[PDB]
């Protein structure tokens, strides 16, 4: 899925 | 055990990668109630990252399982079953973070960092609620809309644009945006000034904080190429 | 549930990296007291390999910091202490699955050398760890790799993995609990070189781990050359 | 040093 911090 | 051996313990879990130990450390020493200190802020982030983090990986895979067993009856009901097992404790630990927040941490931030980190946190763990609910999913939706969007309004008033927290969470809102409102125009929009503004002002990069700056930055443009 | 059940479970734990429940589902499988399978085996196997082997990972950072401030060493010492316990509990559940049901049970060759292997693995674990019962703890481990060793290299071609992996184990053995280092490359030589000379009797459904052991065989002789 | 599995 898509990348967060952190 | 008092607040700096509960620390002391935190910081030995983390290097013996026992993360659940960590965050009982750090729940302990959050429950004190006194304002945790950046150090102390920042194992108990750690330590919950990496016990909701197992849970949000192993939900993820056996879902895909689920998905590619749709003919398979048998191993369907199985795949099923288990998923809501890992939901179950999702949701627990999800739960145990945003009663911290909401009890403790969110209320004692004095400072705008603080605030900002704490409502960030909370637009993450309602947002981890909302990647596995399927019509109490609105609900906990505008939750993580409503943290973040106060976060967001904070971070773009007392925080230069190339600050860690106010890049980070444009990153987490944007991504919210895209995978739990399904507004791709609307992420992309959020992340894209996010980098932007952060380039034009990298004169104001602090040498104990640039590395996470340019990192959330690359994660911000990597999410725009994606999502394009 | 019922073993199909079990298996498709610890199958499943597998996948998710649910280890503590792939040990469960397949610590049940075997309590139910039929020989295991060879798909039920590695599935047991594979479960407490990672179940003990989170704590050996913990346990040796956490000695490593208790070695390297008296209040923080007298902590240090209290967690590897935990983690030790729960290490040997682990251990102490595979040995007693290994002598209540899976050695008893084993009624072919490549099931005997297998759990053989597997009694000298987890007697090897509490080895590492134990500091005046050393000595018998070692002595199990030892006992346990030779019989598995003898009838391997009798019963069994010096290409299959259960062979080249017990070899590579008491080979580990020999360097790192008995501090053998000569005999412990001389161990991994033989193995290696009576696989080069046997490789006509690879199997197609074998191949891969017996090839992928000889290449750590050999690794092993040279790190400890 | 390593072992199998």
């Amino acid at each position: 899925r898509s990348p967060s911090f952190p | 055990m008092d607040k700096n051996e509960l620390v002391q313990k935190a910081k030995l879990a983390e290097q013996a990668e026992r993360y659940d130990d960590m965050a009982a450390c750090m729940k302990s020493v959050t429950e004190q109630g006194a304002e945790l200190s950046n150090e102390e802020r920042n194992l108990l982030s750690v330590a919950y990252k990496n016990v909701v983090g197992a849970r949000r990986s192993s939900w993820r895979v056996v879902s895909s399982i689920e998905q590619k067993t749709e003919g398979a009856e048998k191993k369907q009901q199985m795949a099923r079953e288990y998923r809501e097992k890992i939901e179950t404790e999702l949701r627990d630990i999800c739960n145990d973070v945003l009663s911290l927040l909401e009890k403790f941490l969110i209320p004692n931030a004095s400072q705008a960092e603080s605030k900002v980190f704490y409502l960030k946190m909370k637009g993450d763990y309602y947002r981890y609620l909302a990647e596995v609910a399927a019509d109490d999913k609105k609900g906990i939706v505008d939750q993580s809309q409503q943290a973040y969007q106060e976060a967001f309004e904070i971070s773009k008033k007392e925080m230069q644009p190339t600050h860690p927290i106010r890049l980070g969470l444009a990153l987490n809102f944007s991504v919210f945006y895209y995978e739990i409102l399904n507004s791709p125009e609307k992420a992309c929009s959020l992340a894209k000034t996010a980098f932007d503004e952060a380039i034009a002002e990298l004169d104001t990069l602090s040498e104990e904080s640039y590395k996470d700056s340019t990192l959330i930055m690359q994660l911000l443009r990597d999410n725009l190429t994606l999502w394009t």
